[PDB]
This record gives C-alpha cells, structure tokens and sequence, in this order.
RNA sequence: ACGGAAGGGCACCACCAGGAGUGGAGCCUGCGGCUUAAUUUGACCAACACGGGGAAACUCACCAGGUCCAGACACAAUAAGGAUUGACAGAUUGAGAGCUCUUUCUUGAUUUUGUGGGUGGUGGUGCAUGGCCGUUCUUAGUUGGUGGAGUGAUUUGUCUGCUUAAUUGCGAUAACGAACGAGACCUUAACCUACUAAAUAGGGUUGCUGGCACUUGCCGGUUGACUCUUCUUAGAGGGACUAUCGGUUUCAAGCCGAUGGAAGUUUGAGGCAAUAACAGGUCUGUGAUGCCCUUAGACGUUCUGGGCCGCACGCGCGCUACACUGACGGAGCCAGCGAGUACAACCUUGGCCGAGAGGUCUGGGUAAUCUUGUGAAACUCCGUCGUGCUGGGGAUAGAGCAUUGUAAUUAUUGCUCUUCAACGAGGAAUUCCUAGUAAGCGCAAGUCAUCAGCUUGCGUUGAUUACGUCCCUGCCCUUUGUACACACC
C-alpha cells in the first residue's frame, strides 16, 4: 500500500506508545478512531508488519485485534529511534 | 389415559414396605408423610407417589396382594 | 449513557458474546473454559476461567495487561474502570469446552482419532463425571463422510436436565483434506451440581426408618414439677 | 450535616429472579435494621424479549419457527431514609446480574 | 423390505358425520415455459408468501459500460541528475473520473516491472466436508453386560394375554439386572377474598369543587389528606393425586359414570425430544471449509444505468367478491400480545391549518408513568337502498394533490373525482379441522427511509358434526411367504 509517511509515522508512533489496535474492518470510512487517518492504511500498514512478523493479529466480528510482539518492539524502536529504556504501555507492571 | 409408570409404582411399593405403621387411609396425610420421609424433587410427582399410595394402601387394607 | 433498558440488557448480552467469542479465539491455545463478566459501581470486573493461568497472565503480567487494553478499546472504556482477572478452572475434566479444545489439539497433532477420543472420554468420566460422550463426524481416513460415536456412562437427552446437568461443545478441526466436527457431551454428577437441582426429575429417595422397642407399657415416668 | 431527606429511589433489573430477589430483600433488610421508612419492593410486569426465528439457515424444509426470550423483572424500591448510610447500602451488596441504579429525585 | 397374506392396535398431514374451503372470476405473490444483453440463482408428502427473497439505488449474486489494488512478504530489477504519486484548464467521458490524451506543474522511497508466494471471490463441487435444520417418525421405538439356544449370520431379555397416548403397566416367563426414548421435567393458561407489598395499579372515606335533584342523593373533577389490596401486578407458597362414591375388570393394571371441584382428555397448549439413516437442503449465513477455477481490461472491490416485475401460455400459497344473515349513511364504543429516539433523529398526544393524504407549533416518553383505556374491525341501534350484475363487485385506466427517498418513469405508497370490467356459490379433483376449536374480524411485531394482499403472535364474535372405524391413504407390533437386499419405483 502507498502510505504517505507521515501518517505512517503516526501509526507506526502510536502503536508503539500503547501497544494494541483494533482497526475496525469497515474500510473506505474517513478516519479511524484515535488516529485522525485513514482506516484503510491502518489496517493495510499493520498487515504488513504482520507480514513481517511484528504483529499478531486476531480476527473476530471485524475488529482486527492487533498486538505487538517483541521484534516488534525493537524493530519499532528503531524505527522511531526513541530512547531503548522505554516499553510500550502493556509493558508496564499496572497489575492487581 | 393414566398409567403411573415405573418410578411412582416403585417408589409406593417401597414406601409401604417401609413405612406400613406410619401410613394411613387418608391422601393429605400420606402426602405429608410422602414429603417428611422421602425427597421427591418435584411436586406434581410426590402428589402421584403418594396417591398410589393410598390406592395401594385401600388394596391392602381389603387383604393381603401380591408383590 | 441513556438507553432502553430492555435494549441495555440486550446490548450486555451481545457484549457478553463478544467477549466470549474474542477469548475462545485467543486464547484457544490456553485452553480457555469460561468467561464471567461482573458489573461493579466503579470497575467492570472480567474474570477468565482458563486452564493455563500463568501462561495466560504472560511473563510479568504483560499479556492479561495488553489483553484488558483491547478490551478498553473494543468497547471504548476507560482506564482502570475495567480490569481482566484469569483464574484456573476448577476442574478441567468437568468443562466440556476444556475437553473439546485439548482434543481438537490433539487431533491437530495427526494422533489417532479413536485414541484421542478414548482418551477424552476415559479421563471425563475419572474426573467423576456421570456419563460422557463424544462424536467425530467427518472424513475419517475416506472420501465418504462418516460419524463415530464413542460413549460411556447415560447421557440424557430431554426436559431442561438436558440444561441443568449435561454440557455441551461443539468444536471444528481442519484437517489437510477436509473439515472434522467434534461434539463433546458430559451429564455432571447431580449430587455435586450446586446452584440448582441436587438429583434427577424422577429420583426418588426414601429415609430408612429408625427402629425403637415398644415393650413398656405402664411407664409413667415422673419429672419434677415446676412452677 | 446531611439530614435532608433525599426521598431516593432504587430501581433493579434483571434476566434472572433468585438473586435479584435476594439483592432485594436485602435492601429491605439494610433499610430496616437503620429505621427507614420506604415503599417496598413493588413488582412490575416482567418485560418477555422475544424473537421469533426460522430454524430452518437455508429455507428448505417443512416450515419450523422458534421463539428465544428473556424476561426481565425491575422492582423498583424507594425510601424517605437518610442521605450516608443509604449510599452505603446502594454500594454495598451487588450481584452480578442484576443491576441496580439509583435516582436521588431529590 | 414388500404382499391387491393373516391377527391385534392407532392417525382429521386417513376416512365416516359434518363445517370452512381451494380448484371457476379479478388481483398479489412464488414457480415453470417463453422472451431477453440480463430477465442472477437453490429447492420440483419432505419445491413453489420457501432461502425471512415485501430487491426502484445498495442489497447483487445477472447485463452494457467506467474506476481502483484493498497484489502482504522475500528476491531481483531499475532508481534519489526522479523508483514514483497527484492535478487546474481544455479534448474524451454520463459525469465536477487527471479514467485516457494536449501541454506542463506537484510529490518524495510508501512505491513501479518481473519471479516466487499470498490474499479476495453470493466462482464450481452439499456426490469431498463441518454446523444447523428438514424428513424417515409424533409414531414408540432402540441398545449393550453376565446367562440360555444356535457351527453360524442371529436370537431370548424386547412376550400368550389384558391395559395404556406410550417397550405404559398388571403379569407369565431362560431369563436377571440395567441404559436411552415415553413419562418425569420447564414455560405458559387457569384457581387463590390465605401471606408480602404498591403515587409507574387500582379502591374506599373525607377534603376542595361542577351539575342536577332538592332530604340526607346521584354523575363528575383534584398529583389536597387518611386508609386498604377484591380486581392489576409478581415473589414465596397452596391446589389435583382420577379425591369420594357407584359400576366393570385373571378382581390386578386399569376403564365408565356421578358428585364435590377451578381444574377430572397426560387439565388445555407447547419446549426439549432416542438408535440408525437420506448421497434430502444449505459452499448463497459465516474470516466454517478440503479440492478445483480466477487472481489485473479480475469471477476481487467500487461507480452509473438496466434487470431480478417482461408475457401467446400451465400450476402452487392467498386476498377481494358474487350480495337482504347484505351494501351505504349516521349513532353506540369493546381487547390482548407488542414496540418506541444517542451520537440520533423513534412512538407520538395536544393546539392550529387542509376536504384527505398530509403540514406546522409545542409537550410527554430510554417506558405499568407518555402514544395508550392503542375508544381496532366484525358487532349493536336507527334510517337510505329493494333482487335490478343494482347503491354488490372494484379490476383496468384518465387527471390532479401529498409523503419517504440522491433518485419514484416500468404507475413506491397515501388521498380526491370519474370508467366502472370478470364475477349468478364454481367440473373432474383436492386441502384444513372435534372446543373458546374451525370460521369471521381486525391489531401488534419481523421485513421497514417508503411499501404489504406475507409470516410470527395476540385478542373479539364464536358454532354444525363426531367422541367411531380400518373402507381409501398411511403408521406400530406379531405370524407367514418370498426367486426381493441398489429391498415391489
Ligand atoms: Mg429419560
Ligand atoms: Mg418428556
Ligand atoms: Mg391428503
Ligand atoms: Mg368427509
Ligand atoms: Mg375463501
Ligand atoms: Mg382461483
Ligand atoms: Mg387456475
Ligand atoms: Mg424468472
Ligand atoms: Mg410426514
Ligand atoms: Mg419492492
Ligand atoms: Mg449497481
Ligand atoms: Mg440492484
Ligand atoms: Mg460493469
Ligand atoms: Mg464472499
Ligand atoms: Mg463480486
Ligand atoms: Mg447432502
Ligand atoms: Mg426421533
Ligand atoms: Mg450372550
Ligand atoms: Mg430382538
Ligand atoms: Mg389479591
Ligand atoms: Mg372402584
Ligand atoms: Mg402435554
Ligand atoms: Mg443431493
Ligand atoms: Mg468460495
Ligand atoms: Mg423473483
Ligand atoms: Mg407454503
Ligand atoms: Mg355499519
Ligand atoms: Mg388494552
Ligand atoms: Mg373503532
Ligand atoms: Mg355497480
Ligand atoms: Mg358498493
Ligand atoms: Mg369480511
Ligand atoms: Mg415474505
Ligand atoms: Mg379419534
Ligand atoms: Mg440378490
Ligand atoms: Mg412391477
């Protein structure tokens, strides 16, 4: 998919910083949610991360769950060259 | 087209066979008793369990039947 | 949020749905048996009842943690109103849903069918199950379609026993020529089905009678009066 | 200094009746063991949610229809009770399944 | 398994006695055939108002055309002196499509062209499959463990009788114990002046009033107070178990009648509903799916328009009718299931307009609160009509007014005026049904932006005739015969 790379820069920044998407499978809508983009290339540019073997995705009622694995992480961090000491918000240890 | 199947015929026989002193001519009263004694789950089936019985009380009290 | 009642409780349901299908296909692998959602005033409690419960909450906890934040955006909650909580099943024998996907795992691993299903059901019924049952339908090693029944213990089959005692899961494996389908029944034991009814429609059991020895006749036996 | 009676109301629901008449007859029993004078918990027609649905996914075969429904009860409940220990009560013993709101109507 | 073989039992998807019908007529819808670019397709008791199939766009699957990649990933290849992307204006186009061209400008490694591979597919195969449902079969039928008989396939248990709706029981017994089915079980419909209670349900007394009567009474209004739960609700419970009695029964299972009851058909109605099976249907519900096909001008996806509705013709559900037990006017005025707006715009009261459809202004209702007492039709009372295809019948058309809709022509639908056709109770034949049942009558809900003549439910008025049989069509068990086992097709 032909992405122009700044809202490939937001997707890519944004799961990253949280770690998870759904991505609702409805293409052709304006925006998707919480990423003022086009749903299309979310879905198309986590695909192919998927491809990759960056993302796990889990299809069900068409919401796409999209989670990050670990080379995922570090293929992200070099991607966006932040600092190696900060993990997505799954990482953090907000347990019982 | 009232048969009363194998579980209240049963579970009457043995009722009387273990119980014969306590049980008596009358339905309430041995309704009463099917409920105290014996743990009959639903309803409708202790009502049946205990009318047979009474009609196999009245057949005993006439004299001495099989089984 | 203002909404119908009547539609809330509908909406609810399908969310319970949603929830239930989600995990059954995530946490396939984790031998996933049931899902509970609690409704509190603050928080939306949502407890998984799974067989693998430390590979489920994941190294450090992360997975639950990333698992809850689908949730908050599958539904569009809000941090902390809503935390996941994985908890083992209590039996694993018991909860046919259990069983059907270990033996869909099973049979994804090319072990003989009859074994496995053997298998199932000999460990159903060592867990204290009264009846248990399995159907294999498909296309067992041949073009034709076939269906082998396995069974052991009574499975009965009408009037809400059907409900209140016997499970059922019904499970799809995929094979490399074709699709196999698996139905696993178990009737739970009655005496240990709490919440419910505690014995069969038409058991009946009677109280063994207390002997006593009527022989004294005149005993009159006195107390002290009171006053 | 809260001794303005609120007049509050605690509305329930449900698909399912023993634990929604225990969560009810608990309220009644909160209510009294503090002195509070209420209406009690009046019934109300239990809504039946039904769908009629073919059996049938294809349409071949003798025409065979179904009906799935759930009943919901509400019981609503209202008290000219005290303002803290009635938000106690509201936060306090709750079931999974049945619901419960509160209106202040204050 | 079959018998135009026997015995015993059953079923209004059988009949008798009937009722209402359909088949005759218009129309609506679904098939076939024809036609067409396409008139998309699957079903042929158990296909045909069925696929929730009431499709104007979408739906969609067909047709004439126009777009785009929503071809990941790996490698090679170009390539940062441009891999590429996009476009104003014009030709072109149906388009205000940079689809393609004229010119030029913009854009930056995401891409582009080749290989592998992958996805998408209402593409094919239900005779590869799952799941589900239908049917065999609404009948009562199945099964294995020790034991007996057979060399054996198999058999007895599962039966001579009687009884039951029932392999339901009484029983007799090389059978004994058991399991599934039936029953039991849940929902629903009753009955509860017994309990708990209620400004989201009702009632009484008393206020504050209205009117009429005049005697203190009647019919009303008030969210003023006190009180109650008979009805209305819904929880825990009670109640019927063929209870008592009389007949009849190897006197046992049970049947028949009367009485008391609310209820005596299993109390009515259902929901689940066994073994075995069908090459029954569904790939067209599924991101269920194996294989095969296609994967760039595509069978992917989207846009425009057309079709799924055509019409020499046959058939299947129905609706309106052929009138006097009626049509048309007024007046009376009676329900029960429902449903109803939020990130959208639902149910609509009430007040004004319009003759109507409808329009407008406000106000309730996320619901025992508001629509709503859904003041529904049939029905009832008084009149007009008067046996005339007539004031029946309302099809087919002409014109106009509105609503939903981006869009209504091939009339969406509603309303107003007019033409008013066939139709005279419908052959052979054939369908459904034994009590609040059939039938008549409508309302709600699912389809829904608008549209039902459909279906699922609900209630109103409410019967005639059975209360039996194996004669037709079948079903269950047993006996017998068979040259049948793809099993009398
Ligand atoms: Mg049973
Ligand atoms: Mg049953
Ligand atoms: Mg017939
Ligand atoms: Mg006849
Ligand atoms: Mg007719
Ligand atoms: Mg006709
Ligand atoms: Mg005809
Ligand atoms: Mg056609
Ligand atoms: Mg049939
Ligand atoms: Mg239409
Ligand atoms: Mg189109
Ligand atoms: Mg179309
Ligand atoms: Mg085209
Ligand atoms: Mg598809
Ligand atoms: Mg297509
Ligand atoms: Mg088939
Ligand atoms: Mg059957
Ligand atoms: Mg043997
Ligand atoms: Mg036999
Ligand atoms: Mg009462
Ligand atoms: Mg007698
Ligand atoms: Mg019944
Ligand atoms: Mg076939
Ligand atoms: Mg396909
Ligand atoms: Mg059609
Ligand atoms: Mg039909
Ligand atoms: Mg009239
Ligand atoms: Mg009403
Ligand atoms: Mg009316
Ligand atoms: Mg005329
Ligand atoms: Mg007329
Ligand atoms: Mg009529
Ligand atoms: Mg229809
Ligand atoms: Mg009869
Ligand atoms: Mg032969
Ligand atoms: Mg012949």
């Amino acid at each position: 998919m032909l992405i122009p790379k700044e809202d490939r820069k937001k997707i890519y920044q944004h799961l990253f910083q949280e770690g998870v998407l759904v991505a609702k499978k409805d293409f052709n809508q304006p925006k998707h949610e919480e990423i003022d983009t086009k749903n299309l290339f979310v879905i198309k540019a986590l695909q192919s991360l998927t491809s990759k073997g960056f993302v796990k995705t889990q299809f069900s009622w068409q919401y796409y769950y999209y989670t990050l694995t670990e080379e995922g992480v570090v293929y992200l961090r070099e991607y966006l060259n932040l600092p190696e000491h900060i993990f997505p918000a799954t990482y953090l240890a907000g347990q019982s | 087209g009232r048969v009363r199947t194998k579980t209240v015929k049963r579970a009457s026989k043995a009722l009387i066979e273990k119980y014969y002193p306590k049980l008596t001519m009358d339905f309430q009263t041995n309704k009463r008793l099917c409920d105290e004694i014996a743990t009959i789950q639903s309803k409708r089936l202790r009502n049946k369990i205990a009318g047979y019985t009474t009609h196999l009380m009245k057949r005993i009290q006439k004299g001495p039947v099989r089984g | 949020a203002i909404i119908s009642k009547k539609r809330k409780l509908v909406a609810d349901g399908v969310f319970y749905a949603e929830l239930n299908e989600f995990f059954t296909r995530e946490l396939a692998e984790e031998g996933y048996s049931g899902v509970e959602v609690r409704v509190t005033p603050t928080k939306t409690e949502i407890i998984i009842r799974a067989t693998k419960v430390q590979d489920v909450v994941g190294e450090n906890g992360r997975r639950i943690n990333e698992l809850t934040l689908l949730i908050e955006k599958r539904f569009k909650y809000k941090r902390g109103t809503i935390a996941l909580y994985a908890e083992r099943v209590h039996d694993r024998g018991l909860s046919a849903v259990a069983q059907a996907e270990s033996m869909k795992f099973k049979l994804l691993n090319g072990l003989a069918i009859r074994r496995a299903a053997y298998g199932v059901v000999r460990y159903v019924m060592e867990s204290g199950a009264k009846g248990c049952e399995v159907v294999i339908s498909g296309k067992l090693r041949a073009a034709r379609a076939k269906s082998m029944k396995f069974a052991d213990g009574f499975l009965i089959h009408s009037g809400q026993p059907v409900n209140d005692f016997i499970e059922t899961a019904t499970r799809h494996v995929l094979l490399r020529q074709g699709v196999l389908g698996i139905k696993v029944k178990i009737m739970k034991d009655p005496s240990r089905n709490t919440s419910g009814p505690k014995a069969l429609p038409d058991a009946v059991t009677i109280i063994e009678p207390k002997e006593e020895e009527p022989v004294l006749e005149p005993s009159v036996k006195d107390y002290r009066p009171t006053e | 200094q809260e001794v303005v009676i609120h007049k509050i109301r605690i509305n329930l629901t449900s698909t399912k009746v023993k634990q929604l008449e225990n969560v009810s007859a608990n309220i009644i029993k909160n209510a009294e063991t503090f002195k509070l004078v209420k209406k009690g918990p009046v019934r109300l027609p239990t809504k039946v949610l039904k769908i009629s649905t073919r059996k049938t996914p294809n349409g071949e075969g003798s025409k065979t229809w179904d009906t799935y429904e759930m009943r919901i009860h509400k019981r609503y409940i209202d008290l000219e009770a005290p303002a803290h220990i009635v938000k106690r009560i509201t936060q306090i013993t709750i079931e999974p399944g049945v619901d419960v709101e509160v209106i202040i109507a204050a």
